[PDB]
RNA sequence: GCUUGAGUCUCGUAGAGGGGGGUAGAAUUCCAGGUGUAGCGGUGAAAUGCGUAGAGAUCUGGAGGAAUACCGGUGGCGAAGGCGGCCCCCUGGACGAAGACUGACGCUCAGGUGCGAAAGCGUGGGGAGCAAACAGGAUUAGAUACCCUGGUAGUCCACGCCGUAAACGAUGUCGACUUGGAGGUUGUGCCCUUGAGGCGUGGCUUCCGGAGCUAACGCGUUAAGUCGACCGCCUGGGGAGUA
């Protein structure tokens, strides 16, 4: 479910260093990021109904820490999403 | 990179393109940087049950380090080839050498 | 302190979450009861005991199982003190009322043993007269005369003897019992712990009672 | 299933069938297909052999 | 059981046709009953064991 | 989930009472303490004990008597679903007198006797006797 | 602000969890041929059916579809539906052991959205066995049945519908608390590993049983006990889950 190469990537590229791991923005990132590669596994495959379940729940995890944040420091919402390339 | 048991079966008639086969084969991995911990021409051996017409047939055994690839093509170049009547490569967890 | 030399504990499993408080055991598979909290029950045990055994001791020494029937017809039997050594006839407290007659029929008959008629009507009723009382005898001996009703009770193993303890119970009667590992405590006023079925912890404290009420205010 | 029996004897000695084949699996498939009702026969096989 | 190729072993968990033996027969344990179907299952395959008693 | 801690004290001790249990503990809390205050100085406890800086933890010594638990029975009242509070003249009292209501005022949590002398009221927290 | 609630991170573990592709043996039906000859098949008994154009029986080669015996187990996985040959690829969740990171980010949830056995519908395929309908033979007083000989939809694949089941544990989700006993399954720590183990410590699971609860049966640390948060639902039978 990702690989431990990337997820370190990752971390390494939004914490303020790596072990820095469970920082809002890390997961968020490393979330979008599963997301993202999936959306190519249910592009092939689309009845994987049950995996889809998981990708959800990473959506709607993902969508509640991105809400945290925001209320926290709404400076570093935006970036992240800006970063991260969503909520057009 | 991943690892894999393997161990096609050949028909007595094409025995021996098995030097050739795992020659090609082995030159196919290593040309992809995959190693090759295990290699056993078991040759000709009975079968616990006539498969195909034709008891007897000849085992090779093999323990690789490959991608996801090389393995694919592998599978399929063992279905282009119809002297090979079996074949399966398997599990992995680490490499694996001597047992038999 | 101890004296039961070897009586330890005993009983595996099939304990009693409510006899932990007088456990201390854990060897193989079986508890050792706590020895140190056991004696301090001889204490208050023989004591209240004998304290009404002066105030005069009415007893019954009720206990049973052919292994220790007869090691209870003892001392146990002989003073100030009735006892039962087999099957407790239910309800022979509760309802002593009916059984003070299933008495009457013991004594009117063995008065009459070697009295009344006897060597008489038939060889065939003979023996088959004394097996009328042979049966009443066991269950039924202790009884006899109850002169001074049943005042406290000493019982051998508190569960076995489901029966008998819980008339006491509803009669409000003292019931001093030992009850072990296995068996439910609560049951019992003055509770003694440890073994409660081995040929020692019985005679012991059974003869060690017997050794109270025998002897309280000469 | 087999019993090449040798020598000096005429008695059949296949008790064999008595330990797999026969009314076992067959008795079994002979009919009704079954297919959750099994699940409820089995589960009166344990609540049986468990005593 | 660790292997399918130890057919040796493994010819001591199936009857004379070739059936499985039970685990209640063979008092194995469960994790490795199935360790050991599985080494069995691969073998029959290869060829390395019968499916069958028919042979 | 922990959302209602004060029907939890409440409640470890109704059940660990009725297990015959010697003491019992929880996270604490300035809040858990004032009452396991109320308690103990109305005497349905023995006495608390709160061990810990980081991780607090309110400790409770239960109390026998004869043969039953001190705390015959202890409810919640007020809760987060539903808040009670009552004036002074319309503050509550238990059996008739015997057992008490702990109520929190703007002056601390203390009983109904407390507070109904002292000529106020609040939030009445919960029932004991 | 805080770290225990909740997440993130690391290495592993078990698994019929899902999706795709490949492949194996056993049997059935059918096709072809050897041998062989008057029956076979079926029932309670029969008959219809099948066989002299050679049936059934047996042996050999082949075609095809469908399901995966043994393992297999009050075994395992999943939210429920429900998921059992073997192999690779893609992928979801759960659990355990260490500590590291975030710092109340949580619980529930009307509306809403997704999923959802079997049957059933739509276009195309596919069709061995099974089998609503239908046909024949029987049984019966009748027999629009149960039984028999046949057999179409369907049961299979892709794509899209349908949205219901005694869809049940007839028990909503989350959390805290409360005597025990014997198992099953799955991690992990320690012990001359010196025993096929010894003692702990998590997850899940079965039986039994204490308080307590219940109208009772029964439930009982996997609560139907003790408490809290939120949601759904009930208010006599029939009428009606109808208009
Ligand atoms: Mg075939
Ligand atoms: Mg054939
Ligand atoms: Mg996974
Ligand atoms: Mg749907
Ligand atoms: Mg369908
Ligand atoms: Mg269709
Ligand atoms: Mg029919
Ligand atoms: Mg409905
Ligand atoms: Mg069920
Ligand atoms: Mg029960
Ligand atoms: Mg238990
Ligand atoms: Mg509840
Ligand atoms: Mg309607």
């Amino acid at each position: 479910s990702l690989s431990t190469e990337a997820t370190a990537k990752i971390v390494s590229e939004f914490g303020r260093d790596a072990n820095d791991t469970g920082s809002t923005e890390v997961q968020v990132a490393l979330l979008t990021a599963q997301i993202n590669h999936l959306q190519g596994h249910f592009a092939e495959h689309k009845k994987d109904h049950h995996s889809r379940r998981g990708l959800l729940r990473m959506v709607s995890q993902r969508r509640k820490l991105l809400d945290y944040l925001k209320r926290k420091d709404v400076a570093r919402y935006t970036q992240l999403i800006e970063r991260l390339g969503l909520r057009r | 990179m991943r690892h894999y048991e393997i161990v096609f079966m050949v028909h007595p008639d094409q025995s021996e393109q098995v030097p050739g086969m795992i020659e090609r084969y082995t030159a196919a991995i290593t040309g992809a940087e995959g190693k090759i911990h295990r290699l056993e021409d078991w040759g000709r051996r009975q079968l616990a049950y006539p498969i195909n017409k034709l008891h007897k047939a000849h085992y090779v055994l093999m323990n690789v380090e490959a991608p996801q690839e090389v393995i694919d093509e592998l599978e399929t170049t063992f279905r282009f080839n119809d002297a090979v009547i079996r074949s399966m490569v398997m599990r992995t967890k680490h490499a694996v050498t001597e047992a038999s | 302190m101890l004296k039961a030399g070897v009586h330890f504990g005993h009983q595996t499993r099939y304990w009693n979450p409510k006899m932990k408080p007088f456990i201390f055991g854990a060897r193989n598979k079986v508890h050792i009861i706590n020895l140190e909290k056991t004696v301090p029950m001889f204490n208050e045990a023989l004591a209240e005991l004998n304290k009404i055994a002066s105030r005069k001791g009415k007893i019954l020494f009720v206990g049973t199982k052919r292994a220790a029937s007869e090691a209870v017809k003892d001392a146990a039997l002989s003073c100030d003190q009735f006892f039962v050594n087999h099957r407790w006839l239910g309800g022979m407290l509760t309802n002593w009322k009916t059984v003070r007659q299933s008495i009457k029929r013991l004594k009117d008959l063995e008065t009459q043993s070697q009295d009344g008629t006897f060597d008489k009507l038939t060889k065939k009723e003979a023996l088959m007269r004394t097996r009328e009382l042979e049966k009443l005898e066991n269950s039924l001996g202790g009884i006899k005369d109850m002169g001074g009703l049943p005042d406290a009770l000493f019982v051998i193993d508190a569960d076995h003897e489901h029966i008998a303890i819980k008339e006491a119970n509803n009669l409000g009667i003292p019931v001093f019992a030992i009850v072990d590992t296995n068996s439910d405590p609560d049951g019992v006023d003055f509770v003694i712990p440890g073994n409660d079925d081995a040929i020692r912890a019985v005679t012991l404290y059974l003869g060690a009672v017997a050794a109270t009420v025998r002897e309280g205010r000469s | 299933i087999k019993v090449r029996e040798n020598e000096p004897f005429d008695v059949a000695l296949r008790r064999f069938k008595r330990s797999c084949e026969k009314a076992g699996v067959l008795a079994e498939v002979r009919r009704r297909e079954f297919y959750e009702k099994p699940t409820t026969e089995r589960k009166r096989a344990k609540a049986s052999a468990v005593k | 059981e660790i292997d399918y190729k130890d057919i040796a072993t493994l010819k001591n968990y199936i009857t004379e046709s070739g059936k499985i033996v039970p685990s209640r027969i063979t008092g194995t344990r469960a994790k490795y009953q199935r360790q050991l179907a599985r080494a069995i299952k691969r073998a029959r395959y290869l060829s390395l064991l019968p499916y069958t008693d028919r042979h | 989930s922990m959302q209602d801690p004060i029907a939890d004290m409440l409640t470890r001790i109704r059940n660990g009472q009725a297990a015959n249990k010697a003491a019992v503990t929880m996270p604490s809390s300035k809040l858990k303490v004032a009452i396991a205050n109320v308690l103990k100085e109305e005497g349905f406890i023995e006495d608390f004990k709160v061990e810990g800086d980081t991780k607090p933890e309110l400790e409770l010594t239960l109390k026998y008597f004869q043969g039953k638990a001190v705390v015959e029975s202890i409810q919640r009242v007020s809760r987060p679903g539903l808040r009670i509070y009552k004036r002074k003249d319309e503050l509550p009292k238990v059996m008739a007198g015997l057992g008490i209501a702990v109520v929190s005022t703007s002056k601390g949590v203390m009983t109904d006797r407390a507070a109904r002398q002292a000529g106020l009221g609040g939030e009445i927290i919960c029932y004991v006797a």
